[PDB]
């Protein structure tokens, strides 16, 4: 519920430098609420990840170890009727597969004894229940940078500011390898982007893919609200909100300030 | 100068009368980023190809199908585009471009297009009358045909309705004519819809294979799936990426990020600009204008004058200027009596003097010019602030006039301008 | 319509001799048009001789042609032929390869492509 | 026709009685000034150097 | 520069004209205001080799020869507490004409009123 | 649509001069000030208080 | 302005046949616009076919219907009809009834209103 | 040529072609008399703020 200053991402590919620019794009406001949004193979019932709405983009950070965070899906209605957007992340894939997949599925668990030995991939989520319009694919390198954490002093807080603009669906990641003091620290990364994705469709709803089978280390909760509790995914939201960036030499932005948060930042 | 000054004799001082704007020599249309991909072989240089009835629907996306590769892919072929001229269509690019890929006979040739009818039309493969895409229909005689005697291949004899805008149907019941029901077995009231391709050596050339290729696009929401050169320190009109825009690209020397492509600066004009296929850093300045003022010692001393381009580093555009380059003309000073770089632009027809003197002309940045004999010519020197002089100061000197001098000045203030009044109906209103 | 037409043949014939001439498509085509022929005499104009579908299906044969001149099309070389009988001496004419681009033979004027000159002479 | 040629008579009009507005204003500064060098210099001895 | 679009400026008549006449009058007065100010000695004093004025220090107006600049430490203070893109400018018409008394130019006109002041008092204001 | 964009583009640029001379002359009366402090103060000694 | 059209006919007409369409008006309109046909050829950009004046003052009549089309207004039930006479083989196309709400046509591109289209073939 | 005017006699002499007279100004000073030939000096009306 603290997003002190993070969501704040490099609105387009220009460069800068020592410049103070005023933007209007949409962005999370500081000092927003972040959902703490955690989640909890123990059967099927009993969902942990509920889905959400996606109005106007939104903040996902999460921490999950290497593979508790494999994807999201998109879309209207997940359903027949609909396209489908798949943005699952493989151990090496990212195949951007916007079938519009006649149902979600969740994770089929071959059986309750999850992550013994099986790192193959097979009998997953099958969440794609195979459709018909199977159209363009983004299979690249993992842009979910899987990054092997080590050493301590860290979790990967994978920011991604997910927008869909004209159409045009853009991922703008961050992986965070420096350490963070409870969940998120007081600091500043812009998003570089990721990935530009015409895929000219609807999103307006949108749920996080616990691509698991594994029961591995989630912690339990049951209600929905605003905190910054140790998170499997954080959702912000982006509004409206004119931010003035500034870049540095390089063309990093250094820091930014929100322009109706505060009086003095006004 | 006459001419702005609207005065047949003009006064000694330096007048500015118009500007000079360097046009660009080229263009370079360079967005190529490289990058090229489509391969274009799985639709049309497969060695086999799926029949009529079995009619494959690849829609080539995120790559370029390059026309020129398929535009001679054969001996002869039907290029039958729809809507543009293929040759026009190599630039068109489009969002995405269903290419359908399938065999036809000769005599069949009539019978494949829109709204046409048949066994092989109304029952095989319809397209709309409103279709928006390409035909490409080539023989493969030597690939599709048997000499042997080809009845491996077929080509559907019966079906029962006409297929949908780019529809596919491959039903193989056997369609009953009659009463008498089929009952799963094939008899009376009992024909398969397959018949098999009449494809012998001997065959007339009605009864030749010849293939189809179907590139059909739908105006979309996506990508057009479906042009460069180089340049250097000449100012010319860049476009880079689609960047339009005319300037010096001059190397550059700062440091992009492996996503930003269009620099910028605290202004709307995009300072610089990453070279897209060589991935390097382009500086992009301004082509080299600036106003042009003319040094005249006043018509009645002489007509001899000099001119100055303001703000232009002239050592370059403004002394190399080729065969009418410099905007006012008489390209005979392309190099000049003497060209002298100053920092406020740089002087032609004025030849800088060691000797500093009092300031005539002023011209910019402690340099002016006189009409002063050697010989009368236009001098550049630099303005003399005075004589310098020297005051025995000492800590028992003292200097006391013995006389004086009556000195009277004049001094001449305006205290009163015109008196004024206007009527708007009489002065707007006729 | 890049339609490439090679022209092949020609000579001197005896009155009533024989001749073979070739032409063909190549390149690329806006559809599979109409293949005939024409004879344009020196100072005269461009006069429908015999077009022929490219299926060798459909055949037509000029009044002035009928019973002496024949065409017919190879299956396997991509060519189609030309034969003349019976010339008088009048028949000395220059003759362009000819080709319809059109599906059907509307008149004898719409055309989009043609040939070379062709001296044709009649003795013994 | 008639308003578009109006909005740049009028606007001339009004650029002159602007720049006139500038001109009379340096104008009384060197009057005012005037008016001090009569009353100092001429109407008096002044000390104040040059 | 669109040749169309300059056509129909042209129906504008002088009206540009003037813009470029009045911005000349400004552009001319700056360089009076300077002059008005600093070139108000006829002749350029010069300090005396010895600098003791009986033991009033000067060493912080008077110009400092070791400066590449011919400033004093005061002047010197100045400029680098003043900060002075211009080339953007440059890039749409917007010229910027350099003032015609350089900047050493004033300095030096500064050091001759300097030295006229210390070495001759206020009769060098009024003539020798 | 040239016509709406150039008296726009054209007002910014008068706005801009008219703006520079009322500037320019409030330099010049400093400027005046300045000229007259370097002819009383400096060139000579100012009676005048202040 | 909200004017809703009412076209029918069409049929199967044959090489050298003809049509007479019907295209009534109802809706109030800003003012009283042109009715006529806007027919693209199939796969083709929307061309202007014929249009009357609603006076039935101006006719007008292009050359790729020249001599077989013509439009004309029912004085009883208002609906203008697209009869001709001899038209071709080529105009298998769908015939939409557009509607120019406007007095005159200084060109015919900006379409304000516009009506169904009507697929005849010309096979026999 | 329209307008108004007070069309006195003209001392000018306008060279055979020239018809419209003209002074340094938008206003047609002189005229030609187009079925006399005689020139017009043209003033405008005896206006006047009051
Ligand atoms: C002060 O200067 C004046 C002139 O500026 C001197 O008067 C001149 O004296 C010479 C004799 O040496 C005459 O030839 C001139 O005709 C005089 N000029 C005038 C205007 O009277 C005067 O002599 C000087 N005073 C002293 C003490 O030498
Ligand atoms: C005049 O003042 C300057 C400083 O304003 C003196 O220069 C300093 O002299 C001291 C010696 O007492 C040195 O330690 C400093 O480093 C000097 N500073 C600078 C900036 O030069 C100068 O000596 C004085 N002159 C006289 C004659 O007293
Ligand atoms: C214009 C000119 O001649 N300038 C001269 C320069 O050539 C010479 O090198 C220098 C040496 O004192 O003096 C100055
Ligand atoms: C009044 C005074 O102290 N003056 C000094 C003097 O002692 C010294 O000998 C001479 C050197 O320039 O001048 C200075
Ligand atoms: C949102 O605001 C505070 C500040 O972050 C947060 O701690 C709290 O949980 C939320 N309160 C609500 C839901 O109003
Ligand atoms: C910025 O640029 C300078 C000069 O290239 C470089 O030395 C410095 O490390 C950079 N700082 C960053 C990366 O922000
Ligand atoms: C004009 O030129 C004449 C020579 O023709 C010269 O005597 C006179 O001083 C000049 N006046 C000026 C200052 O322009
Ligand atoms: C001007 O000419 C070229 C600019 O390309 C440069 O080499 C030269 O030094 C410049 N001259 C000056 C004095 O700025």
């Amino acid at each position: 519920t603290n997003s002190f200053t993070r969501g704040v991402y490099y609105p387009d590919k220009v460069f800068r430098s020592s410049v103070l620019h005023s933007t209007q794009d949409l962005f999370l406001p500081f000092f927003s609420n972040v959902t703490w949004f955690h989640a909890i193979t123990n059967g099927t019932k009993r969902f942990d990840n509920p889905v959400l709405p996606f109005n106007d983009g939104v903040y996902f950070a999460s921490t999950e170890k290497s593979n508790i965070i494999r994807g999201w899906i998109f879309g209207t209605t997940l359903d027949s009727k609909t396209q489908s957007l798949l943005i699952v992340n493989n151990a090496t894939n990212v195949v951007i597969k916007v079938c519009e997949f006649q149902f979600c599925n969740d994770p089929f668990l071959d059986v309750y004894y999850h992550k013994n030995n099986k790192s193959w991939m097979e009998s997953e989520f099958r969440v794609y229940s195979s459709a018909n319009n199977c159209t363009f694919e983004y299979v690249s390198q993992p842009f979910l940078m899987d990054l092997e954490g080590k050493q301590g002093n860290f979790k990967n807080l994978r920011e991604f500011v997910f927008k869909n603009i004209d159409g045009y669906f853009k991922i703008y990641s961050k992986h965070t390898p420096i350490n963070l003091g409870r969940d998120l620290p007081q600091g500043f990364s812009a998003l570089e982007p990721l990935v530009d994705l015409p895929i000219g469709i609807n999103i307006t709803r949108f749920q996080t893919l616990l691509a698991l089978h594994r029961s591995y280390l989630t912690p339990g909760d049951s209600s929905s609200g605003w905190t910054a509790g140790a998170a499997a995914y954080y959702v912000g939201y982006l509004q409206p909100r004119t931010f003035l960036l500034k870049y540095n030499e390089n063309g990093t932005i250094t820091d930014a300030v929100d322009c109706a948060l505060d009086p003095l930042s006004e | 100068t006459k001419c702005t000054l609207k005065s047949f004799t003009v006064e000694k001082g330096i007048y500015q009368t118009s500007n000079f704007r360097v046009q660009p020599t080229e263009s370079i249309v360079r967005f190529p980023n490289i990058t090229n991909l489509c391969p274009f072989d799985e639709v049309f240089n497969a060695t086999r190809f799926a029949s009529v009835y079995a009619w494959n629907r690849k829609r080539i996306s995120n790559c370029v199908a390059d026309y020129s590769v398929l535009y001679n892919f054969a001996p002869f072929f039907a290029f039958k585009c729809y809507g543009v001229s293929p040759t026009k269509l190599n630039d068109l690019c489009f969002t995405n471009v269903y290419a359908d890929s399938f065999v036809i006979r000769g005599n069949e040739v009539s019978q494949i297009a829109p709204g046409q009818t048949g066994n092989i039309a109304d029952y095989n493969y319809k397209l709309p009358d409103d279709f928006t895409g390409c035909v490409i229909a080539w023989n493969s005689n030597k690939l599709d045909s048997k000499v042997g005697g080809n009845y491996n291949y077929r080509y559907r004899l019966f079906r029962k309705s006409n297929l949908k805008p780019f529809e596919r149907d491959i039903s193989t019941e056997i369609y009953q004519a009659g009463n008498k029901p089929c009952n799963g077995v094939a008899g009376v009231n009992c024909y398969f819809p397959l018949q098999s391709y009449g494809f012998r050596p001997t065959y007339g050339v009605g009864h030749q294979p010849y293939r189809v290729v179907v590139l059909s696009f739908e105006l979309l929401h996506a990508p057009a799936t479906v042009s460069t050169n180089l340049v250097k320190n000449k100012c010319v009109n860049f476009n880079f990426n689609g960047l339009t825009g005319t300037g010096v690209l001059t190397e550059s020397n700062k440091k992009f990020l492996p996503f930003q492509q269009f620099g910028r600066d605290i202004a709307d004009t995009t300072d610089a600009v990453r070279d897209p296929q060589t991935l390097e850093i382009l500086d992009i300045t301004p082509c080299s204008f600036g106003g042009v003022s003319v040094i005249t010692p006043g018509t009645n001393t002489s007509n001899q004058v000099a001119v100055l381009y303001q703000g232009v580093n002239c050592t370059e555009v403004p002394v190399a200027i080729h065969a009418d380059q410099l905007t006012p003309t008489w390209r005979v000073y392309s190099t000049g009596s003497n060209v002298f770089q100053t920092r406020a632009g740089c002087l032609i027809g004025a030849e800088y003097v060691n000797s500093s003197y009092e300031c005539d002309i002023p011209i910019g940045a402690g340099i002016c010019a006189s009409y002063q004999t050697q010989s009368q010519s236009i001098i550049a020197y630099t303005m003399s602030l005075g004589a310098e002089n020297s005051v025995a100061y000492s800590n028992n000197s003292i200097a006391i006039p013995t006389n004086f001098t009556i000195s009277v000045t004049t001094e001449i203030l305006p205290v009163s301008m015109t008196k004024t009044s206007v009527d708007c109906t009489m002065y707007i209103c006729g | 319509s890049a339609v490439q037409l090679q022209a092949s043949g020609g000579g001197f014939v005896q009155p009533g001799g024989s001749l073979r001439l070739s032409c063909a498509a190549s390149g690329w085509a806006e559809t599979f048009g109409h293949m005939g022929w024409f004879r344009q005499a020196p100072g005269k104009e461009r006069e429908f001789v015999s077009a022929i579908d490219w299926w060798d299906t459909v055949h037509y044969y000029a009044d002035s042609v009928k019973g002496r001149f024949t065409i017919s099309r190879d299956n396997s070389k991509n060519t189609v032929y030309l034969q003349m009988n019976s010339l008088r001496a009048e028949d000395t004419a220059t003759y362009y390869c000819a080709y319809w681009d059109m599906d059907y033979l509307q008149n004898s004027i719409p055309v989009d492509y043609w040939g070379q000159g062709t001296q044709v002479t009649v003795s013994s | 026709q008639i308003d578009r040629l109006i909005t740049g008579r009028l606007q001339s009009l009004q650029t002159y009685v602007t720049q006139q507005l500038i001109r009379a204003a340096e104008i009384r500064a060197s009057a005012n000034l005037a008016a001090t060098k009569m009353s100092e210099c001429v109407l008096g001895q002044s000390k104040r150097v040059d | 520069d669109s040749t169309e679009c300059s056509n129909l400026l042209l129906q504008y008549g002088s009206f540009c004209t003037q813009l470029k006449r009045a911005l000349t009058g400004i552009a001319v007065e700056q360089d009076k205001n300077t002059q008005e100010v600093f070139a108000q000695v006829k002749q350029i004093y010069k300090t005396p080799p010895i600098k003791y004025f009986g033991g009033f220090n000067f060493s912080q107006i008077l110009p400092d020869p070791s400066k590449p600049s011919k400033r004093s430490p005061i002047e010197d203070l100045l400029f680098n507490k003043v900060t002075l893109l211009i080339c953007a400018q440059k890039f749409n018409g917007l010229t910027v004409l350099p003032p015609l008394l350089t900047d050493e130019m004033i300095a030096q006109y500064t050091s001759a009123l300097l030295a006229g002041t210390i070495t001759s008092g206020w009769t060098f204001g009024a003539g020798p």
